[PDB]
């Protein structure tokens, strides 16, 4: 499954 | 012996034409198993892998909200890169990202990877510590610099080394059948006269998986690699990929010539000739 | 902005024979951005309900997509692709080769 909480660039 | 699990991230902007899409596909291998598109009717992650399917319905509604956060997020990046490139808001833009984790023979972490690209270029790729950035630009340097702040490459770490390499383990014994199974190439050599005084020999390779494969020409044993004519590994449609090697020999002189093929599902390597 | 055209190749799913039930594949590659337009063609005319793959990319951020129908193949009978892209002043037509 693929990752949640990524920030933003 | 080798895997991997990779999601590949793609959001298109387009001034005039509504906010900006967000395309997602998930890959163990050469096989796709999940996608999300939020241009669908109804987006939600969709099963594309029939060992997929076996995942309950908290499965798909965990994933579906989490690429629809990352849409979002996504489009917050957009807006930023713009910014970073001083650019006007009448572009349109492309924001690629793939991430994912290789895994041994048993089943142990290889290497991570978390990378992006801004309008086809490389912008900004966690390194192979998953510790540290490297940035392409001085307009990555500045999502770098907020990701230190904030201590992103922990959180990605994280994933890469257990989430990742976990649900990878696991997509490999549910599809074991296919995922843990390579398929050998059919080969064969073709002869076409291009003159009554040279001739086209080309070397197939049909039906194999995983997509990793080489195809040499040889002449006298020497490889021919600036005379051959190679074509880019192409999917069937039906999971397995082809490919072929051409090359232009003068009439009388074929038997000089072999074909090497290479694959996984090739306990030694093949040589051929024509007929 | 820095464009790459696409790599296109138009074949079959199975080794073509005369009579019998086949798939018709266009694959275009290598090409940015993702906005692209590929038709396939049968005696000039467009294919309908043609079906294509999930879009991807590969390791140098290039874009993919497999452009898939059925179809038999005949003697007399032509198939072709038709892509249109950003980096193409004019659609590009392949046409298709059993042997290539």
């Amino acid at each position: 499954r693929p990752m949640t909480y990524k920030g933003a660039l | 012996g080798s895997h991997s699990m990779r999601y590949f991230y793609t959001s298109v902007s387009r001034p005039g034409r509504g906010e900006p899409r967000f395309i997602s596909v998930g890959y163990v291998d050469d096989t796709q198993f999940v996608r999300f598109d939020s241009d669908a009717a109804s987006p939600r992650e969709e099963p594309r892998a029939p060992w997929i399917e076996q995942e309950g319905p908290e499965y798909w509604d965990r994933n579906t909200q989490i690429y629809k956060a990352q849409a979002q997020t996504d489009r917050e990046s957009l807006r930023n890169l713009r910014g970073y490139y001083n650019q006007s808001e009448a572009g349109s833009h492309t924001l690629q990202s793939m991430y994912g984790c290789d895994v041994g023979p048993d089943g142990r972490l290889l290497r991570g990877h978390d990378q992006y690209a801004y309008d086809g270029k490389d912008y900004i790729a966690l390194n192979e510590d998953l510790r540290s950035w490297t940035a392409a630009d001085t307009a990555a340097q500045i999502t770098q610099r907020k990701w230190e702040a904030a201590r992103e490459a922990e959180q990605r770490r994280a994933y890469l080394e257990g989430e990742c390499v976990e649900w990878l383990r696991r997509y490999l014994e549910n599809g074991k059948d296919k995922l843990e199974r390579a398929d050998p190439p059919k080969t064969h050599v073709t002869h076409h006269p291009i003159s009554d005084h040279e001739a086209t020999l080309r070397c197939w390779a049909l039906g194999f998986y995983p997509a990793e494969i080489t195809l040499t020409w040889q002449r006298d044993g020497e490889d021919q690699t600036q005379d051959t004519e190679l074509v880019e590994t192409r999917p069937a449609g039906d999971r397995t990929f082809q490919k072929w090697a051409a090359v232009v020999v003068p009439s009388g002189e074929e038997q000089r010539y072999t074909c090497h093929v290479q694959h996984e599902g090739l306990p030694k390597p093949l040589t051929l000739r024509w007929e | 902005m820095i464009q790459r055209t696409p790599k296109i190749q138009v074949y079959s799913r199975h080794p073509a024979e005369n009579g019998k039930s086949n798939f018709l594949n266009c694959y275009v590659s290598g090409f940015h951005p993702s906005d692209i337009e590929v038709d396939l063609l049968k005696n000039g005319e467009r294919i309908e309900k043609v079906e294509h793959s999930d879009l991807s990319f590969s390791k140098d951020w290039s874009f993919y997509l497999l452009y898939y129908t059925e179809f038999t193949p005949t003697e007399k009978d032509e198939y072709a692709c038709r892509v249109n892209h950003v980096t193409l002043s004019q659609p590009k037509i392949v046409k298709w080769d059993r042997d290539m």
